[PDB]
């Protein structure tokens, strides 16, 4: 699932 | 639309090894795949089009093969630099889809934390809270355990954890953990604790400090 | 070089526009055309739409209605309107560019816009100072840093002394606190012997609220 916060898969 | 399957959604691999990514279409698509990176707080960034024809200014490493329903993107050796998600685009059929990314971990040694602690800034409590943060850098595997202590008072379910993203250059993580009180509870109170506790240390640390 | 520069991040309200403009250089409009692309936490990556060459557009089957390409040549600019957004329409925006005219190989990337949308205000954040001291040194070597406060929406750039320093820079992830703001902080580590003699500074910018504050970090 996507984070906007760090542009990663989390 | 055609579904894009990535497998698995983890990798984990050492530096050095050979590491491969699956991208499956829901029907086939011929050789019209493209593939992407993308680092932690990064744009995607084009590595591989139509399977396996490079792309000016990619390293070596990377290469694409597969067509019809089954792709493969391979890093032949992996570095550090590879931390990242990994996405393949269809468009074979309109509209171009994504399919959802797999990501890249990096193994290496137990790295032990370096622990340091800051109480709240005097500018800081002229606003009435108070902010202690705890910071624990350079250290792997991810897990630790944060505690808080206040006066041998037991913090619980007031601080907050935050994890960077896997280092590019040494493939450790870092991470902060930030108690958050009142000015008035904070001048109340005389010894800040924070006790963590990794892999790499033989015994909990703990760093503390006496208000004034 | 090739550059595609996308308009600051911003806040939208539920049921209102998304505005972004992409700005290019290094080639014209009139040769290339531009793409949208978002990525959610819902859906990942996903193709929005395209205005080409000759300013033909084309729109992604959910966005017909709701997505609006337009573009002026001669200022190599290009304009993305979405209108009537759900939260769940929260998700970065990017403007990209194929390698030939025609097709859908995106070699570059504007930066990506975060997009929020939320009823909430826009708050700049306030800067504390995570002062060096002996309880944050461990073998000639010091850590410090800065506390980003009680922002919304995100995002916040931190760097160091205007972009000199980045060696031993740590910028944690946001986290959303009780409140609905966010806070997080940016940390260094070095040598404390230079403690006395180097200035160091967080430069914080929070775009939204046209917050910018230059944070001296001494020890007490």
């Amino acid at each position: 699932q996507f984070d906007l916060s760090t542009r990663r898969l989390k | 639309d055609i579904l894009l399957t990535q497998s698995p959604v983890i990798l984990s691999v050492s530096p050095g090894e050979r590491v491969s990514f699956s991208c499956r279409a829901s029907q086939s698509i011929g050789t019209n795949i493209h593939w992407y990176q993308q680092r932690t707080n990064g744009s995607p960034r084009l590595l591989i089009k139509y399977a396996s024809e490079s792309i000016s200014g990619i390293p070596s490493r990377f290469s694409g093969s597969g067509s019809g329903t089954d792709f493969t993107l391979s890093i032949n050796s992996v570095e550090s630099e590879d931390i990242a998600d990994y996405y393949c685009q269809q468009n074979n059929n309109w509209p171009t889809t994504f399919g959802a990314g797999t990501k890249l971990e990096l193994k290496r040694t137990v790295a032990a934390p370096s622990v340091f602690i800051f109480p709240p800034s005097d500018e800081q409590l002229k606003s009435g809270t108070a902010s202690v943060v705890c910071l624990l850098n350079n250290f792997y595997p991810r897990e630790a355990k944060v505690q808080w202590k206040v006066d041998n008072a037991l913090q619980s379910g007031n601080s907050q954890e935050s994890v960077t993203e896997q280092d590019s250059k040494d493939s450790t993580y870092s991470l902060s953990s930030t108690l958050t009180l009142s000015k008035a509870d904070y001048e109340k109170h005389k010894v800040y604790a924070c006790e963590v506790t990794h892999q790499g240390l033989s015994s909990p640390v703990t760093k503390s400090f006496n208000r004034g | 070089q090739v550059q595609l520069k996308q308009s600051g991040p911003g806040l939208v309200q539920p049921s209102q526009s998304l505005s972004i403009t992409c700005t290019v250089s290094g080639f014209s409009l009139t040769n290339y055309g531009v793409h949208w692309v978002r990525q959610s936490p819902g859906k990942g990556l996903e193709w929005l739409g395209v205005i080409w060459s000759g300013g033909n557009t084309d729109y992604n089957t959910p966005f017909t209605s709701r997505l609006s390409i337009n573009k002026d040549n001669s200022k190599s600019q290009v304009f993305f309107k979405m209108n009537s957004l759900q939260s769940n329409d929260t998700a970065i925006y990017y403007c990209a560019r194929a390698l030939t005219y025609y097709d859908y190989e995106f070699a570059y990337w504007g930066q990506g816009t975060l997009v929020t949308v939320s009823a909430a205000s826009t708050k700049g954040p306030s800067v504390f100072p995570l002062a060096p001291s002996s309880k944050s040194t461990s073998g000639g070597t010091a850590a410090l840093g800065c506390l980003v406060k009680d922002y919304f929406p995100e995002p916040v750039t931190v760097s160091w002394n205007s972009g000199a320093l980045t060696s031993g820079v740590h910028t944690f992830p946001a986290v959303l606190q009780s409140s609905g703001l966010y806070s997080l902080s940016s940390v260094v580590t070095v040598p404390s012997s230079s403690l006395g003699t180097q200035t160091y500074i967080c430069n914080v910018n929070h775009k939204p609220s046209n917050t910018k504050v230059d944070k001296r970090v001494e020890p007490k």
